[PDB]
C-alpha cells in the first residue's frame, strides 16, 4: 500500500501546523552558534541566549517560506524554487 | 562545517509548516547561506552589547536587545 | 579658545555638548562625548561631500544640487544600507531598464 | 541656528572650486540632524542597560560600533579617537 | 470626486518613471485606492498632530513627523 | 497623387524613450491643483474649516509620488518573476502582500 | 537580590475576566513583556510629544494623544474612554 504523492505532504503540513514544537536538533544548532561566534574568541553563553536564537531563526525561516510560497504560487507552481526565495528578499527589502 | 547540520529532514519540516507542498533540491543551501547571514547579524549586535557590557559570557537580554534592534522582538525571555 | 580649535575639528562641540545636556538622553555626560560625536559628523559630512562633489564635476556643474546628492548616496554600497529608509525631496531615481525589455 | 556655515567650512576643504544650493543645504541639515539623533538615542539606551548616569566617549563609541556599517565604522572610531586624543594632549 | 483629479496619464507618467513597459486597464483604479489609503492614513496623523498643538494650520513639520512615524524619512522640509 | 507618410514607430519604443526621459529628470508629476483639491476632500473627514501650508503639500506630493515609485518598481519585478511584459492588479496585490501591507 | 514584576496584578485581573481558569509561567513572562512593551512604547511617544511642545512636564493630556496615536481602530477609542473614567474618578 502506498499513499499517493502529495497526500502524506498535506498530512505533514497538517500535523506540523498543529504541533508547536522546535524542528532543528540542538547540539547541531549549538554547534554552529559557537563556531560562527568566532567576533571574540574564547566566549561563554547562557543556555537562554541559544534556546532564543533558535526560537528567532526558525520563526524567520518560517515567514520566508510563506512568502516563497505565495510567490511560487503566483507563478503558477506548485514547486517552490530558489528564485521564488530571491524575489522574497528583494521585495522584503533585504 | 557545521553548517551542514541543518539538515534536509529538518528544512523539510520547516517548509512543511510554512505550507509548501512540494521542494526542489536546490532550496537547501540558499536556505543554509540566509540562515548563516541571520545569524551571523544578531550574533555580531549580540557580541558587541557583551562586549561593551565588560562579560565573558554572552546573557539571553543580549540576544533580545539584538532582535530589538533589528526589529524582531522576541517575547518569552525577559 | 574653542574647544573645537583643541580638537582641531570644524563642527562646534559646545552646540553638540549643549544639545546633549537639553535633550534628555541622561543624567551626565562625559566630557569627551561631544567631541567624539563631533568627530564622527565632520567625517561623514565630509564623505558624503566629497561623492556629491565627485557626482557633480561628472557632470560638467559647480553646484551641488540633490540630484547629485541622490546619485552620490544611491551609487554607494555603505551609504545606501545606512539611508535606505530616507526619501530625498527632489531626488528622483536611478536610471536602469530591466534586460528583458529592451529588444 | 543651523550647520549651513559649518558645511561650508567642510565643503570647501574637500573641494574648493564648487558650490551648492539652499535645497542642498536644508537636506545636509536635515542629514546632520537625524545621525545625531540616531547617535544620541543610541548612546542613552546604552546607559540604560547598564544602569550608569553618564554618557562617555565610549558610550558614543559602542553606539557607532553598533549603528554604521563596518569599513565605514572603523574610520568613524579611527577619527574619533585621534580626536579625543588631540583635546587632551 | 477628487480622485478622479489624479489623471490616467499622470499614472502612466508614475509608472514609466519606475520602469514599467506596459500597463493595464485597472492599474488605475487600484493605485487610486493604494493611494487614497495611503494619504488618509498620513493626514489623519497630521492633523492628530496639529490637533495636540492646539494649532488651526498644519505645518510642514507635522507632515515630516508622521511620515517619520510611519517609517518614511524625508529630508528637505525641515 | 498624394501626400504619404513615412511610417509608424514599433510599439513599445517611445514607451522605453519615455522611460528614459522621466527617469533622467527630477519633478512632480501629479496635477498639483487636482492633488491639492483631494487633500483638503480627505481632511475634511477629520476636522473641518482646516488650513494648509504649501510646504505642507508639498511634502505630502513629494512622500506620495516616492511611495507610488517604489511600488510600481516592485510591482514590475512582480510581472517579470511572472513571465509577463504587461503589469497586472495582482501584482500589485502581491508586492503589498509581500511587503506586508 | 528582590525584582519587581507584574504577575499578580495580571493574575487579580484575569481572576476578574475568567473566575476558573489558570495561566502558565511561560504565559505569564509573555505578559510581563507585553506590559513592558506598551509601557516603553506609549512613554516614549509621550516624551517625544512632550519635547515637540517645549513641555517640562507630561500630562495626561500628552499620554492621550499617544495612546490615540499609537492604537489602531476602536481599541482606541475604548482606551482612551477607559483611562478617562478613571482619571474623573480619581480628582473626586
Amino acid at each position: 500500500h502506498r499513499y499517493r504523492p502529495g497526500t502524506v505532504a498535506l498530512r505533514e503540513i497538517r500535523r506540523y501546523q498543529k504541533s508547536t514544537e522546535l524542528l532543528i536538533r540542538k547540539l547541531p544548532f549549538q554547534r554552529l552558534v559557537r563556531e560562527i561566534a568566532q567576533f571574540k574568541t574564547d566566549l561563554r553563553f547562557q543556555s537562554s541566549a541559544v534556546m532564543a536564537l533558535q526560537e528567532a531563526s526558525e520563526a524567520y525561516l518560517v515567514a520566508l517560506f510563506e512568502d516563497t510560497n505565495l510567490c511560487a504560487i503566483h507563478a503558477k507552481r506548485v514547486t517552490i524554487m530558489p528564485k521564488d526565495i530571491q524575489l522574497a528578499r528583494r521585495i522584503r527589502g533585504e | 562545517d557545521n553548517i551542514q547540520g541543518i539538515t534536509k529532514p529538518a528544512i523539510r519540516r520547516l517548509a512543511r509548516r510554512g505550507g509548501v507542498k512540494r521542494i526542489s533540491g536546490l532550496i537547501y543551501e540558499e536556505t543554509r547561506g540566509v540562515l548563516k547571514v541571520f545569524l551571523e547579524n544578531v550574533i555580531r549586535d549580540a557580541v558587541t552589547y557583551t562586549e561593551h557590557a565588560k562579560r565573558k559570557t554572552v546573557t539571553a537580554m543580549d540576544v533580545v536587545y539584538a532582535l530589538k534592534r533589528q526589529g524582531r522582538t522576541l517575547y518569552g525571555f525577559g | 579658545k574653542t574647544r573645537s580649535s583643541r580638537a582641531g575639528l570644524q563642527f562646534p562641540v559646545g552646540r553638540v555638548h549643549r544639545l546633549l545636556r537639553k535633550g534628555n538622553y541622561a543624567e551626565r555626560v562625559g566630557a569627551g562625548a561631544p567631541v567624539y560625536l563631533a568627530a564622527v559628523l565632520e567625517y561623514l559630512t565630509a564623505e558624503i561631500l566629497e561623492l556629491a562633489g565627485n557626482a557633480a564635476r561628472d557632470n560638467k556643474k559647480t553646484r551641488i544640487i540633490p540630484r547629485h546628492l541622490q546619485l552620490a548616496v544611491r551609487n554607494d554600497e555603505e551609504l545606501n544600507k545606512l539611508l535606505g529608509r530616507v526619501t530625498i525631496a527632489q531626488g528622483g531615481v536611478l536610471p536602469n531598464i530591466q534586460s528583458v525589455l529592451l529588444p | 541656528e543651523s550647520y549651513a556655515i559649518y558645511v561650508y567650512k567642510v565643503l570647501k576643504q574637500v573641494h574648493p572650486d564648487t558650490g551648492i544650493s539652499s535645497k542642498a543645504m536644508s537636506i545636509m541639515n536635515s542629514f546632520v540632524n537625524d545621525v545625531f539623533e540616531r547617535i544620541a538615542g543610541e548612546a542613552s539606551r546604552l546607559a540604560h542597560y547598564n544602569k550608569r548616569s553618564t554618557i562617555t566617549s565610549r558610550e558614543i563609541q559602542t553606539a557607532v560600533r553598533l549603528l554604521l556599517p563596518g569599513e565605514l565604522a572603523k574610520h568613524a572610531v579611527s577619527e574619533g579617537t585621534k580626536a579625543v586624543t588631540k583635546y587632551t594632549s
